[PDB]
RNA sequence: GGCCUCCGAACG
């Protein structure tokens, strides 16, 4: 009933789409600063 | 009626993992009436089926 | 709709080619968006250490998103008509509405590209020469979001610190275009995205 | 064969057990 | 007559229908009114302790049963409060079954709420049935209930101050006798709070 | 929220 359905739709969307779990863009995308 | 063309069971470990997903979307518990009138909803054994009468 | 899936399944299998085909359960196509503005600044650098890209993301207005779906002012129209549409519609400043670089993906998706900064107005050749590069890389990054790899909606981008190259051969398309999606991914991450 | 449950041959074994959902499945779902 | 026949059918379906978690569909299919709910819980516990050995199916039927509706878990709280009034009145062999069912439901903790407060009688006042059964349910419930997380999490759940015998600090006989009875029953470091407080 | 296979006569 809660946003867990949307976040689970993103995680399952990446798993079914062939993408890694990711969800952390700090180290991957952004600079360490 | 009967199982008709289906004999007993036909499946595969790699085919079930590719077609289905351990983690997938869950909204409704797969309504049979939805798959009845929609031959594209149920892809199991679509052979010799007279169906798809839309509304009224 | 599901009717096109039924006629496409019965047409494909029952009409075009007869073969065993197993289809998975249908699902809606997810989209990418931004709930809030990006507070953290985007720090990007070329692999050859030449050009540096910095930008921030902000959610577009409701009338700006719906107008973006309606296309609002024509992209081929002069910048004066765009400044009059954004200034007379979203109450944006003349310099802010006149700083728009490029539109969203395929001039369709609600993604704005504009550079408003004090040093940006000092060097015109920096933003002009760097326009086709960042926007050339931002078009590919706008189709696949940083999370679900979906088109970004209501995504506003404003470049702040743009380092222009010694020689232009130092930072090329490979040092610019892919780096534009990384800064957009960082700004989208700090922007608290929403599907 | 209903949705999720059924016996292809109803004459196969004994009689078709008119199953429902079990007053406990709702307890496990809630 | 109504409770005799209701207990005859409840015991007939209780001794039958293996994996009683599925038998809950028949128990709820009986459609007993609210007046037969409390008597069905008391007689349900009587059939739970009537077996020759401790049965986990009774704990599962009580967990799902009591976990079904609000008056169900409420009937488990009130029925557990009435069960705490047994003490020496309960059978010796059935005390292990009451400790196994009460320890199984206590491990889940869902339906019981104040059962932790109703336990822990005074220092020198006991029937030895709640002390021995409290040691059996404390050892088994300590093993399967995650005793470090059960005692550590139970310390912040305010269950100890709500219990008479579990109260440390002021009362010397409660904390001291609780340290001697707990440490003597195998609690080990679980009595260090009452030992240092005493 | 429902779905209830059952179903016998000789000869030998």
């Amino acid at each position: 009933p809660a946003p867990h359905l949307a976040r689970e739709f993103m995680i399952k969307t990446r798993r079914r789409k062939g993408l890694s779990e990711d969800v952390s863009i700090s180290k991957f995308f952004d600079d360490p600063m | 009626f009967e199982p008709l063309v289906r004999d007993i069971n036909l499946q595969d470990e790699d085919w079930n993992e590719f077609n289905d997903i351990n983690k997938i979307i869950i909204r409704q518990p797969i309504r049979t009436e939805y798959k009845i009138a929609f031959p594209y909803l149920y892809n199991n054994l679509p052979h010799h089926v007279h169906l798809t009468w839309y509304h009224t | 709709g599901e009717l096109y899936l039924d006629c496409v399944m019965h047409d494909l299998r029952k009409m075009y080619s007869e073969i065993d085909i197993k289809v998975a359960d249908p699902v809606v196509t997810f989209c990418e968006t931004v709930v809030e503005t990006s507070s953290l600044k985007c720090f990007a650098e070329t692999p050859n250490k030449k050009n540096k890209i910095t930008m921030i993301a902000e959610p577009l207005e409701k009338g700006l998103a719906e107008d973006i779906e309606n296309e609002v002012v024509q992209i081929t129209w002069n910048r004066k008509k765009l400044g009059e549409f954004f200034q007379t519609k979203y109450d944006w400043d003349l310099l802010a509405a006149r700083s728009i670089w490029a539109f969203g993906p395929d001039a369709t998706g609600p993604n704005i590209l504009v550079d408003d900064t004090l040093p940006s107005e000092v060097d015109k050749a920096l933003l002009g020469s760097v326009k086709d590069s960042i926007v050339q890389g931002f078009q590919w990054g706008t189709r696949e979001g940083p999370l679900c790899d979906e088109l970004i909606r209501n995504v506003k981008f404003k470049i702040l610190d743009a380092v222009v190259a010694q020689e232009p051969l130092h930072r090329g398309g490979g040092q610019i275009i892919p780096t534009a999606r990384r800064v957009v991914y960082s700004a989208f991450l700090m922007a608290t995205p929403r599907l | 064969m209903y949705n999720g449950i059924g016996l292809p041959t109803p004459r196969g074994s004994g009689t078709n057990g008119y199953v429902q959902r079990n007053l406990s499945l709702v307890r496990g779902r809630r | 007559i109504n409770l005799v026949s209701f207990r005859r059918t409840i015991y007939l379906a209780i001794q039958s229908s293996l994996d009683f978690e599925e038998c809950a569909h028949k128990l709820l299919k009986m459609e007993f009114p609210e007046s037969q709910t409390k008597e069905l819980c008391n007689m349900i516990l009587d059939c739970c302790a009537q077996q020759r050995t401790y049965e986990k199916f009774f704990g599962l039927l009580a967990g799902r049963f009591c976990m079904l509706k609000k008056e169900y878990m409420e009937s488990f709280e009130g029925i557990f409060k009435e069960q705490y009034d047994t003490i020496h009145r309960l059978e010796t062999n059935k005390l292990r079954n009451v400790a196994k069912m009460f320890a199984h439901l206590l491990y889940t903790d869902s339906l019981p709420w104040s059962v932790l407060e109703c336990i822990k009688l005074s220092e020198e006042t006991t029937t030895s049935s709640s002390r021995i059964f409290v040691k059996i349910f404390f050892q088994e419930l300590c093993e399967y209930m995650g005793l470090p997380k059960l005692n550590a999490r139970l310390k912040d759940e305010t269950l100890q101050p709500f219990f008479e015998g579990l109260l440390p600090r002021d009362n010397p006989r409660n904390t001291r006798f609780a340290i001697n009875f707990f440490t003597s029953i195998g609690l080990g470091g679980l009595t260090d709070e009452l030992r240092e407080h005493l």
